[PDB]
């Protein structure tokens, strides 16, 4: 959940708050 | 292609252990130290298709014929990447055209546990509601921070891009297809993995695990790169290289 527009970052994944205000991130595997 | 020697039995958050070698085209992309960071699919003896956001380098390795990543008794095939072909229209902003081809420096050896998945026609159409399967060594709980040892599988329906937009709005482009929101969900570690549907008797790669809910919500559709909308590119790359 978020503000439509902002781009955050998971451990090693990119997230882009979709027009519907939700965190849609990539599903890659992060070692850290 | 798309005909496993070991027929898969079907009854990733909420997945289930696959029959060993029942998804022969499923490879694992690992870094120098053996860490699994993405899935991939063998489309022929020299190429593997995966998601563009996995950022694979020739310094990474493709592992085929693997079921239990913790086992050392399996007869796997660690192959080297000769060259990476990232789709030029990929955008890390919209996560669209999320696809990358990997030309191997040494062809794989097809056998009972290693073979290729079929590619669809740019015109091929897969109806919404169609049950398909996705596989992978992705988290089995967003609350696990540890991937499963054994390959998982899950059945899930395809959604029409129209219904899918009710969930993600305009982030859903034409080169994207959604599946899920049915009790299962791909998760960290599943990226690049396949989404295959059985058509006319053979398994066809219709989607590539791309992105979805940040908490692998089993009630939110997952987004996959739509292969039918990217095959021409895939074909041309193979033909020219």
């Amino acid at each position: 959940k978020c503000t439509p527009g902002q781009v955050k970052q998971q451990d090693c994944n990119t997230c882009t708050c979709t027009p519907t205000g939700v965190w849609g991130c990539t599903l890659m595997g992060c070692q850290p | 292609c798309g005909v496993p020697a070991i027929q898969p039995v079907l009854s990733i958050v909420n997945g289930e252990e696959a029959v060993p070698g029942s998804w022969p085209w499923q490879v694992s992309l690992q870094d120098k130290t053996g860490f699994h960071f993405c899935g991939g699919s063998l489309i022929n003896e020299n190429w593997v298709v995966t998601a563009a956001h996995c950022g694979v380098t020739t310094s990474d390795v493709v592992v085929a014929g693997e079921f239990d990543q913790g086992s050392s008794s399996e007869k796997i095939q660690k192959l080297k990447i000769a060259k990476v072909f990232k789709n030029s229209k990929y955008n890390s902003l919209t996560i669209n055209n999320d696809i990358t081809l990997l030309k191997l420096s040494t062809a794989a050896s097809f056998s009972q546990t290693v073979s290729a998945v079929c590619l669809p026609s740019a015109s091929d159409d897969f109806a919404a509601g169609t049950t398909c399967v996705t596989t992978g060594w992705g988290l089995t709980r967003y609350t696990n921070a540890n991937t499963p040892d054994r390959l998982q599988q899950a059945s899930l329906p395809l959604l029409s891009n129209t219904n899918c937009k009710k969930y993600w709005g305009t982030k859903i482009k034409d080169a994207m297809i959604c599946a899920g929101a049915s009790g299962v969900s791909s998760c960290m570690g599943d990226s690049g993995g396949p989404l295959v549907c059985k058509k006319n008797g053979a398994w066809t790669l219709v989607g590539i695990v791309s992105w979805g809910s940040s908490t692998c919500s089993t009630s939110t559709p997952g987004v996959y790169a739509r292969v039918t909308a990217l095959v021409n590119w895939v074909q041309q790359t193979l033909a020219a290289n």
